[PDB]
């Protein structure tokens, strides 16, 4: 059977809460295809031959 | 058929004839006369823009 990922818990209350002290600067890739390869084609060249 | 008749360096079979390609057309044909090898290639053509 397929994994949905790790099991977490928040710690939540009503009166704490996180902050972060330190930090990191993340460098992503993101891939997007914009414009496929042009053709045509010969109608009377690709039915019939000669 | 209608093409160019080039010399070929096909290796045929003694049992062969024809030669066929991808779309099962002539490609290669053996000269009944005498005993050599030819490639046929449609002559040239391309698309024309005005
Ligand atoms: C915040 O995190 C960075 C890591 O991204 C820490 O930088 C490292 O600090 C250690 C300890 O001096 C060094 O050995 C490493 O060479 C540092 N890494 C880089 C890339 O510089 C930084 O110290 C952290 N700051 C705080 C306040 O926790
Ligand atoms: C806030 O949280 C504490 C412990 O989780 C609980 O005892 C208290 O009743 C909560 N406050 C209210 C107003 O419910």
């Amino acid at each position: 059977t397929m994994s949905l990922g790790a099991e977490n818990s928040v710690a939540y209350s009503n009166n704490s809460i996180a902050i972060p002290t330190n930090f990191t600067i993340s460098v992503t890739t993101e891939i997007l295809p914009v414009s496929m390869t042009k053709t045509s084609v010969d109608c009377t060249m690709y039915i019939c031959g000669d | 058929g209608t093409g160019v008749l080039t010399e070929s360096n096909k290796k045929f079979l003694p049992f062969q004839q024809f030669g066929r390609d991808i779309a099962d057309t002539t490609d290669a044909v053996r000269d009944p006369q005498t005993l050599e090898i030819l490639d046929i290639t449609p002559c040239s053509f391309g698309g024309v823009s005005v």
